[PDB]
RNA sequence: GGUGUAGUGGUAGGAGAGCGUUCUAAGGGCGUUGAAGGUCGAUCGUGAGGACGGCUGGAGCGCUUAGAAGUGAGAAUGCCG
RNA sequence: UAUCCGGGAGUCAGACUGCGAGUGAUAAGAUCCGUAGUCGAAAGGGAAACAGCCCAGACCACCAGCUAAGGUCCCAAAAUA
RNA sequence: UAGUGAACCAGUACCGUGAGGGAAAGGUGAAAAGCACCCCGGAAGGGGAGUGAAAUAGAUCCUGAAACCGUGUGCCUACAACAAGUCAAAGCUCGUUAAUGAGUGAUGGCGUGCCUUUUGUAGAAUGAACCGGCGAGUUACGAUUGCAUGCGAGGUUAAGUC
């Protein structure tokens, strides 16, 4: 099967509407105040739940 | 003596595309798709303009229809009471009397159905 | 000169009917009421915006139905499943959802587009007497001469 | 009080120092125009011409002659390799009303 | 006469006809050589006679 | 004098895949926009990150403005030269390989 | 030039008259105080089409008359990019 | 308007409708003629949509008027005559 | 994209066992004065600072079109059936070659692309993915007719010589 007609400009785009990335859980390292993805230790201070490890 | 393509062509399909400004799409951006389309317009517009004249003369009727009935007439009842009594007073200018000076025309329709009775 | 009057949405003042369908015809009853809907009975009529009034129509219960339509005039619908085919009689209909037999009729008499639907919406039918719209001091529509 | 009149094969509303759009007058520019043809005039009262009102008349000045936006007729039939372009411009008389009786 | 004024004496002298060159002059597309057929085919046509 | 832009020209990604972490970082604080990057794993963070470093760079140096207050005014990835290659494909035939490339750009702002 | 009368759908196709492109001759001009070209504009003519401004551009180009043509593209499962 | 003389063609696949015939089965949107129209090469109104049917031939502009076929309860202009 | 296939290291690269086939590819600036130095970066690439009349002339360099991609937004859009327009049109935004302006557009009417080929095509027949460029009645020698000019019961030279 091949496309019958080409995709227009506005159905692409409305197609690509779900095509798009996210940044979830990003909040302050409570050790070096440094942003932070949460349960994750803190690539900066090494810190995670306030010891560094 | 080489006559190379020029820019007449650049020229022609712009004036093209011009005239295509807001149409949607590729039927604005691109030449072949554009000309299509303004020879469409082209023959619409030709046919609209005589399709103009029929839908307002129809719009007149109609409200000169509803100001009729309100004075206790029917438009074909009136406009027979007009010509008989002489009233030139087009349509255009009939459905302005009844929208705006209803009372210029409930006087037309008043001698519509004088003549009527007569 | 392009000097034609052309109503504006909001402008125009849209009244309220209240009209009685006891022994009169269904169809007739429908085209009076659609005409008033359109606003084709005022003269600031304008075609591409609403200028019509509201219509209550009370008694949807004893429209009248002649000849033998009442068993005879069936209403249809499809499910668009295959062979979802489904049918009700005008009678049947009038005897226990009157409401859907006079808003079907006016359907079909009703442009069908945005302003069609829009227009619509300001019917309201009621099989019975009375009405809850008294807040809008809707007035008697005789219409035993429009029909 | 205002006035409708016949002009250009069409009939016009006309108002004390209103400017109306008529078809092509042979009159000069900035001189005045008389129209004698007064089928109705209105206001506080309402005179009714059958099909005239009689010895009712409306002045104006010629402000200007001028043209209309141009009008392109292009007539083409598909498929058959023929086309016709064709451009006007109608001519019009601009006209301020003055007074009227 | 002046090499900037030059005029050929009327009728002398006349414009080619150049065919195949949009409808609208008249011999476009088929340039005048009608629909298919041997005489419309490049050096078509039968010998005299 | 109020904003300093950087570029990277003919950057190898493709335009797509870096507009996807442009859009995430547009319109946002400077610290933000820096968060966002480093922990974004797609292969454009790491790119858009140094474009977005050397544009405070030169707001800074260059012309001495505010970090703190500095804000992404304007971000956007722009269609590079496009490198041609070819892949053989069955039946002795090949198609045609676009190797993309993305002009990256980043505008930062006082406020 | 005016009036009057009549007429003015159109494929194949015949006739007529024009628009625009490059170049030649002559004449008359325009150009680092910005040509051609590009882009934008609500401009003009009955049509092909013609100007005029803004920006870009950086060195050639109009106009009048006549002349000669590699003289006009939207289609050829056209060729090249 | 016809002739005649000359330059230049294109056309040699037609279609349907009405009427008169053949072939067919007194079938076919069949086929083959005669005859008139229309389409072909004709836009517009009506016939729901609908080349060939009915009305009627678009040089243009108008937010003027009168009619043809066909229509006037609503969609949808006009008689709940 | 012309002109030699070849304006340039071309009969080269490349293709083929071989004969053989056979490309693409010109332009900074007057002058390299071809961006010292500083900053981000591992670099690339940028931002300053400079050269320059001009650097949006920075070597992928004169001009820089269209397709195509993207950023910003004045208007519109989540009950709507759309050959995408045209006619009618409220609202909103804006102010021109100053014109009975411009952009957008709720909503209403009408409305089945272009070409080719056909009796007949919106056609579910053919062609076109889009954009740009190139791409088709020409010339020579004769024949014949019209128009024009010169001469006119005459008209006219061909080769050839200067
Ligand atoms: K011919
Ligand atoms: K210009
Ligand atoms: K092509
Ligand atoms: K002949
Ligand atoms: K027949
Ligand atoms: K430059
Ligand atoms: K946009
Ligand atoms: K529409
Ligand atoms: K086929
Ligand atoms: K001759
Ligand atoms: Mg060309
Ligand atoms: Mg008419
Ligand atoms: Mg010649
Ligand atoms: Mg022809
Ligand atoms: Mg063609
Ligand atoms: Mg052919
Ligand atoms: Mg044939
Ligand atoms: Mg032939
Ligand atoms: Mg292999
Ligand atoms: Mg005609
Ligand atoms: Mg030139
Ligand atoms: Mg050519
Ligand atoms: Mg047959
Ligand atoms: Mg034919
Ligand atoms: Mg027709
Ligand atoms: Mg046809
Ligand atoms: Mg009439
Ligand atoms: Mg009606
Ligand atoms: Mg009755
Ligand atoms: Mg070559
Ligand atoms: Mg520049
Ligand atoms: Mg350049
Ligand atoms: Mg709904
Ligand atoms: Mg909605
Ligand atoms: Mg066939
Ligand atoms: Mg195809
Ligand atoms: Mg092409
Ligand atoms: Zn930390």
């Amino acid at each position: 099967a091949v496309p019958a007609r080409r995709t227009s400009k506005a159905k692409k785009a409305k197609r690509r509407t779900h095509y798009k990335l996210t940044i979830k859980g990003l909040n302050a390292c409570s050790n070096c105040g440094e942003m932070k993805k949460s349960h994750h230790v803190c690539p900066a201070c090494g810190h995670y739940d306030g010891k560094d490890v | 003596a080489r006559v190379k393509g020029g820019t007449v062509t650049r020229k022609r399909r712009k004036k093209v595309l011009k005239l295509a400004k807001g149409y949607y799409g590729s039927k604005h951006t691109l030449f072949k798709s554009a000309k299509e389309q303004v020879m469409n317009s082209y023959y619409y517009a030709f046919r609209d303009r005589r399709q103009k004249k029929r839908d307002f003369r129809k719009l007149w009727i109609a409200r000169i229809n509803a100001a009729a009935r309100m004075n206790g007439l029917s438009y074909s009842k009136l406009m027979h009471g007009l010509k008989l009594a002489e009233i030139d007073i087009n349509r255009k200018m009939l459905a302005d009397l009844a929208v705006n000076d209803a009372a210029a025309f409930t006087a037309l329709a008043e001698q519509a159905k004088d003549a009527l009775s007569k | 000169m392009r000097t034609t009057y052309m109503a504006k949405a909001g402008e125009v003042e849209r009244k309220w009917y209240v009209v009685d369908a006891t022994d009169v015809p269904l169809g007739r009853l429908s085209a009076v009421v659609a005409s008033v809907l359109r606003g084709k009975n005022k003269p600031t009529f304008t075609p591409h915006v609403d200028t019509g009034d509201f219509v209550i129509v009370i008694n949807a219960d004893k429209v009248k139905l002649t000849g033998k339509k009442a068993t005879d005039k069936i209403y249809y619908r499809h499910s668009m499943y295959p062979g979802g085919l489904k049918s009700v009689t005008a009678g049947e209909l009038r005897d226990k959802n009157s409401r859907r037999l006079i808003e079907t009729s006016v359907k079909g008499m009703l442009p069908k587009n945005t302003l069609g639907r829009k227009q619509f919406t300001k019917l309201n039918v009621y099989g019975g007497a009375e009405h809850p719209h008294a807040a809008q001091q809707p007035e008697v529509l005789d219409i035993t001469n429009l029909i | 009080m205002y006035a409708i009149i016949k002009t250009g094969g069409k009939q016009v509303k006309v108002e004390v120092g209103q400017a109306i759009y008529v078809e092509k007058l042979n009159v000069e520019a900035g001189e005045k125009v008389v129209f004698d043809e007064v089928i109705l005039v209105g206001g506080e009262s309402t005179k009714v011409g059958a099909p005239t009102v009689a010895g009712a008349t409306v002045e104006g000045t010629v402000e200007k002659h001028g043209k209309q936006k141009k009008v392109v007729t292009f007539q083409y039939k598909p498929k058959k390799h023929s086309h016709r372009k064709q451009g006007h411009r109608q001519p019009y008389t601009k006209v301020m009303i003055e007074a009227i009786n | 006469m002046k090499l900037h004024e030059l005029k050929p004496a009327e009728g002398s002298r006349q414009v080619r006809n150049r065919v195949g060159r949009g409808t609208s002059s008249g011999n476009g597309k088929t340039a005048g050589r009608g629909q298919k057929g041997q005489k419309a085919r490049s050096g078509g046509g039968v010998r005299l006679g | 004098i109020t904003s300093a832009k950087a570029t990277a020209k003919t950057v190898r990604t493709s335009p797509r895949k870096a507009r996807l972490v442009i859009d995430l970082i547009r319109g946002k604080s400077v610290a933000d926009a820096i968060s966002i990057l480093k922990f974004t794993p797609n292969k454009s963070a790491g790119i858009i990150e140094k474009v977005l470093m050397s544009a405070v760079a030169n707001a800074e140096n260059n012309f001495d403005l505010d970090v703190e207050s500095l804000v992404v005014s304007e971000a956007f990835v722009n269609e590079g030269p496009t490198m041609k290659r070819f892949r053989p494909r069955a039946k002795g035939s090949a198609s045609p390989i676009n190797k993309r490339t993305s002009h990256i750009t980043v505008v930062v702002t006082e406020k």
